[PDB]
């Protein structure tokens, strides 16, 4: 066999085996951005009631579900290596798991420029000066030249503090400083 | 549901264009290896039970065809194989070299020499997975196959085409019956009557390698390696090489049977084959049964011992005799394997481990040894005398100062000591019929029991010399007439007057 | 409809069709072989795919071979023209005498007779053997078992029942060999020629033979007992005659279903058999019945593996029999042939109405003196004979002659010992067990009762050892 390039995330499952085998063929020949723009439009053209039907319907055949898809991917835009991918998903019966392969590929291609975003879950949204200060100290923490994305969630069960995660780091300044008052009891 | 060939090394061949410089019709790769079988991807024109060849030089059998892969049973060790190899398709069912030009060699189970005498020089190849002959071509046995042992040839007679078991515990004299059968054929293979010639095959399964080597000397010492083949898969060989050892051994005997010759094969032993088929079955995750055996152990030994048959006169007239060996654990003749083979073969021979300790050798249990179809095919000279000894060995067995008890307890011990025999001394047929004559006609009833092994070695050594031309009419005419037994009365009663007590 | 072979795993071939899915139990024909490979549809797996079971060796099958649907189940030639011939599993002549020429063809998988067709007649089939006349008598038109280990006499006995019952019969006979020695099947064909039962010049033959032996694949031993059954349904239904049906051995039908049940993808039940073990034996065994048109008298021969009568294969066939003859080896070691267990042999017609009030009373006195002897063997073995009573030195001294009087020299075993084969009538095996249970013969040794016919030869033997 030949060797294959390793993705920087390395997820597992029956959907990770198809997002890795495409990443080992599109990192070769330098086509990692052409497939991504194609894959974000094949997600749109599957979820139509003419086409979402008779792909999960088990009583058609294997071969005529290929021919109804071998011309659909040929006429509109595509003749890359990715036309073999839809041809291979329909042979193995794995055409149902096609949103699983696409959604895995975006995060596998995200990490080529992405940052595994944060989670600040404290309270109601605050003023602008508090937001820009955390966005300009977390930029000092990545040290990788990548413009970090972030999400904010509202959870009032934390009393007055906030929890912050950077990837897989998870600092903590929250109501667990009230649970640290067992030193008055357990001593 | 994850698929064997859903791995990324095979999806990449498909997702990067359907590649042209891979064959995928006569050659394939190896995906995994280590439990015996290998998972070969490709090879889309392979047959079932077709021998393939690895890149290391190992043969392998195509056992199990699937829509993704092929499962190849590997002959020999599986250290030499690596994931990512390339396996070639031979194009033929598993077959072995066979012919007249093998008499005198020591091969392994695949048909390669391991005696260091160069190639074999064969021209024909027969398969190992052929079927037995049907109901029409067979016929009942009629020619006798001599053994040279005084306990076997007169109490459980064998015939050319009859299966016969040899069953006993360890170190009871199992192999030493099978060796004296091969040395006894020296008198027939070196003669002019071609209709009585008989070849031999020995199959050694799971034995030690240093016990086969001390066996081929003993055959060469007695001029018995010029009509004998030996197949050998010893205890250090892999498990598929012990499973396919009796099939390649029987396919070399099927050549002589279909071409008018008579053969003989000794499997030694079929116990260690069934513990090798157990290993390949449980390593394929099959449901075990009694004693953790697979469900088709009966198919293993029936499809092998059904080939040993005798063809009719319109098919050539040859034969094939088998003599398998089963080892029991402490006299257990009610276990799973020694009952699957009693319900196949046409009789038994029992070797007791508690008569081998008392000094009776060969320790043949005369009560439990039977031979059904081979009783009608024996010499009328032997049937005229051994039909009487069958009666007195029965009357000795019920009585185990009274009247009608101390008469049979006297004769019944002189016939037990008459049936002892030294190692590697195969007697002829017409020399047996004089020694069994003196023990059943009532001549040695007066002697002491300890001085009767001395008596047989003195009477035979002289009548072979001074009455040699008068003994040949027993073997030539094949019977004891009214002139021979009146002549035989004077030979013994003149020798007892000269035999110093 | 044509299909492509997709997977070959042992003796189970997978086939994918493209149109026209054939229903279950249909036969298929493989294209491109020298001989005739015929399959048998067993499951539907979805995605237009069946799973078959092959009736011959599957050596040499390429993934992509073409297979042709026959459109119907396996049909064999049936009629009176199949008498005196030999047939294999799929009904081809294997006796090199030409093709079997009949007019109609019958499928293998037929359904059972209904509830309103069962006849309730009971009679007695007198054989001539002292043990099975007295303690477990045989009924005409009912099933008969023969249990035993490996080497006790399940075939020396079944070739004696052919010699006594089937030779003097007026009807037809069918032998079906399922998994036995092929040299034994040659001897049966070559003894019926000399005795005139099968004739090769004219059309007065009386027995057909069906054979699938031990060298056959597992798919061909699991379906040959249905073939020797379908031959004997024409001679009952469409002719109205009294047939005989000897099957030997019927355990190989059960064993060869477990060899193929692992390859079909099932969870296995107890000691290693298939899960559907008692569902498909009752489907086979409820086609051998005496209905309102004719009488099938089946004499089966069942194998007990490792001498264990609690194994699920010889312990689910006990609910399908009328008589029962359990052979044992521990009686056969002492030299008592046939080695029939007296206290384990049962019968259904043993009832004081049908066999009488005199047959029923002597037959229950024999099972009483042989059970009390069985409860003293734990004491005689330790404390010897001199520790019993005086009245209990008479139960022992009488049961040791009834045991030896249940021995008989058979007719087919003349070439074993050289003794003459003896036959007794039913009225004289009642008189022999009255003059022993009463005490008329308390002046004879036990060995004078050994291997004789009726009671008159016992006193003609004790004068020799005088
Ligand atoms: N007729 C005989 N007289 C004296 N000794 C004998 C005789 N036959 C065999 N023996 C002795 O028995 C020994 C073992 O015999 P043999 O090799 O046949 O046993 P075995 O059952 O083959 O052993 P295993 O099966 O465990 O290898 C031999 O060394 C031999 O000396
Ligand atoms: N009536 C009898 N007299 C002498 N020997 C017998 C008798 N019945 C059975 N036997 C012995 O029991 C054995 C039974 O073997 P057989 O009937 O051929 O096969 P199975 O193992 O199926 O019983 C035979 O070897 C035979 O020697
Ligand atoms: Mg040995
Ligand atoms: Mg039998």
């Amino acid at each position: 066999f030949a060797k294959l390039v390793r993705p920087p995330v390395q997820i597992y499952g029956i959907e990770g085996r198809y997002a890795t085998a495409l990443y080992s063929a599109a990192s070769k020949q330098n086509k990692l951005e052409q497939v991504e723009k194609e894959l974000l439009r094949v997600a749109q053209i599957l979820k139509e009631p003419k086409v979402a039907a008779s792909i999960m319907n088990p009583y058609v055949k294997r071969s005529v579900k290929v021919k109804s898809l071998s011309d659909m991917t040929a006429k509109e835009k595509f003749s890359p290596l990715t036309s073999n991918l839809i041809n291979l998903l329909a042979e193995n019966g794995r055409l149902s798991s096609t949103p699983g392969v696409i959604s895995a590929f975006s995060t596998m291609m995200s990490v080529h420029r992405g940052e595994v975003p944060c989670s600040v879950t404290t309270a109601s949204p605050l003023d602008e000066a508090t937001l820009t200060e955390l966005k300009t100290v977390l930029k000092s923490f990545l040290s990788k030249g990548q413009i970090l994305k972030l999400e904010v969630k509202v959870d009032p069960s934390i009393m007055g503090g906030m929890i912050v995660r950077i990837g897989e780091k998870y600092v903590d300044m929250s109501a667990k400083t009230k649970i640290q008052k067992l030193s008055r009891a357990m001593r | 549901k994850t698929g064997t060939a859903e791995v990324s090394s095979i999806l990449e061949e498909r997702i990067l264009g359907a590649d042209t410089s891979v064959d995928l019709e006569e050659t394939g790769r190896v995906l995994s290896i280590g439990d015996g079988i290998a998972r070969v991807h490709g090879l889309r024109n392979v047959q079932a039970e077709e021998m393939v060849e690895f890149s290391s030089g190992l043969k392998g059998m195509s056992l199990n065809l699937e829509p993704d892969n092929v499962g190849v049973v590997v002959f020999g060790n599986d250290k030499l194989i690596k994931e990512g190899d390339i396996v070639k398709r031979t194009g033929a069912i598993v077959d072995v070299p066979v012919g007249e030009e093998l008499l005198g060699r020591v091969v392994d189970a695949l048909g390669n020499a391991i005696d260091g005498k160069g190639p074999i020089g064969s021209k024909t190849r027969r398969r190992v997975g052929l079927k037995a002959p049907g109901i029409i071509p067979r016929i009942s046995v009629r020619e006798p196959m001599q053994t040279g042992i005084k306990a076997v040839d007169s109490l459980v007679p064998i015939g050319r085409g009859q299966r016969e078991l040899i069953i006993g515990d360890r170190q009871t004299g199992k192999t030493s019956i099978a060796i004296d059968t091969i040395i006894n054929q020296k008198r027939f293979n070196d003669g002019t009557d071609e209709k009585k010639k008989l070849y031999c095959i020995y199959v050694a399964i799971g034995q030690k390698r240093s016990t086969v080597a001390q066996l081929v000397k003993r055959l060469t010492d007695a001029d018995a390696m010029k009509y004998t083949i030996v197949v050998s898969a010893t205890a250090s060989d892999a498990a598929p090489l012990q499973y396919l050892a009796p099939y390649s051994g029987c396919s070399m005997g099927e050549y002589f049977r279909d071409n008018g010759k008579h053969a003989l094969i000794i499997y030694d032993d079929l116990s260690k084959q069934a513990v090798a088929y157990r290993q390949m079955s449980l390593l394929l995750r099959r449901p075990p049964g009694r004693e953790a055996y697979p469900g088709d152990v009966f198919y293993l030994h029936s499809r092998l011992l059904e080939r040993a048959a005798k063809m009719n006169d319109a098919f050539g007239g040859g034969s094939l005799t088998a003599l398998p060996v089963i080892e029991t654990q402490a006299g257990d003749v009610s276990a799973y394997i020694p009952t699957n083979v009693i319900s196949i073969t046409d009789g038994q021979i029992f070797l007791e481990t508690e008569l081998f300790y008392k000094g009776i050798r060969p320790a043949i249990n005369v009560g439990l040894s039977v031979s059904r179809v081979g009783s009608a095919a024996q010499t009328r000279a032997m049937k005229q005398v051994a039909g009487t000894m069958k009666l007195e060995l029965a009357q000795y067995r019920e009585v185990a100062l009274d009247a009608a008890t101390q008469q049979l307890l006297s004769r019944g011990v002189r016939l037990t000591e008459l049936l002892k025999q030294g190692q590697y001394a195969p007697m002829a047929i017409e020399e047996q019929v004089a020694v069994i004559y003196a023990g059943v006609r009532g001549y040695l009833d007066k002697l002491e029991p300890s001085k009767i092994t001395k008596f047989e070695n003195a009477f035979l050594s002289h009548v072979i010399s001074q009455h040699q031309a008068l003994l040949g009419k027993i073997r030539a005419d094949g019977k004891i007439s009214e002139e021979t037994d009146a002549k035989l009365k004077e030979i013994v009663t003149n020798f007892l007057a000269g035999f110093e007590a | 409809a044509t299909g492509r072979i997709v997977a070959v795993i042992g003796a189970v071939v997978d086939v994918q069709f493209d149109e026209g899915l054939p229903p279950i139990l249909n036969a298929l024909e493989v294209q491109g072989r020298e001989t005739r490979l015929v399959l048998e549809v067993a499951q539907h797996l979805g995605e237009s795919t069946v799973r078959t079971i092959a009736m011959d060796g599957t050596e040499g099958l390429v993934r992509g071979q073409k297979v042709l649907d026959s459109g119907a189940p396996i049909k064999i030639p049936v009629g009176p023209e199949t008498l005196g011939r030999i047939m294999n599993v799929i009904g081809e002549p294997i006796d090199e005498r030409g093709p079997i020429k009949t007019k109609q063809f019958a499928a293998i998988h037929a359904e059972a007779p209904e509830f309103m067709e069962m006849s309730v007649e009971q009679e007695i089939l007198v054989t001539g053997i002292k043990v099975v006349d007295l303690l477990a008598p045989y009924a005409k038109g009912g099933k008969i078992g023969l249990f035993g280990g490996a080497g006790v006499g399940k075939t020396v006995l079944i070739m004696e029942l052919i010699n006594n019952v089937a030779k003097a019969h007026g009807g037809y006979s069918v032998f079906a060999g399922v998994g036995e020695r092929t040299r034994e099947g040659n001897d049966l064909y070559h003894e019926m020629i000399e005795s005139g039962v099968i004739n090769l010049k004219d059309a007065t033959s009386k027995v057909a033979l069906v054979y699938g032996q031990m060298n056959e694949p597992p798919g061909a031993r699991a379906r040959v007992a249905l073939t020797g059954l379908t031959v004997a349904e024409y001679f009952r239904d469409q002719e109205g005659q009294d047939v005989l049906l000897f099957i030997d051995n019927i355990f190989r039908f059960t064993q060869a279903g477990s060899e193929v049940s692992a390859l079909l993808g099932r969870i296995p039940s107890a000691v290693g058999y298939q899960p559907t073990l008692a569902t498909d034996m009752g489907t086979m065994q409820e086609r051998i019945t005496t209905t309102k048109k004719g009488s099938i008298t089946s004499v089966q021969a069942i194998y007990v593996p490792a001498d264990d009568l609690t194994d699920p294969a010889p312990a689910t066939t006990f609910a399908h029999l009328d008589a029962t003859t359990v052979l044992s080896r521990a009686i056969a070691e002492l030299g008592i042939y046939p080695a029939v267990d007296p206290l384990d042999s049962t019968s259904r017609i043993m009832d004081p109405n049908i066999v009488g009030s005199e047959h029923y009373d002597v037959a229950r006195g024999v099972q009483k003196i042989l059970q009390d002897y069985k409860s003293l063997q734990d004491i005689i073995a330790i404390l010897g004979m001199d520790e019993l009573s005086e009245e209990d030195k008479l139960t022992v001294s009488r049961a040791r002659k009834i045991q030896r009087f249940l021995s008989q020299p058979f007719q087919v075993a003349e070439v074993f010992t050289g003794h003459l084969g003896k036959l007794v009538p039913l009225k004289e095996t009642i008189k022999g067990f009255q003059q022993i249970l009463a005490g008329e013969y308390d002046h004879l040794p036990e060995q004078a009762f050994y291997m004789v016919g009726p009671i008159e030869e016992a006193v003609a033997k004790a004068d020799k050892l005088a």
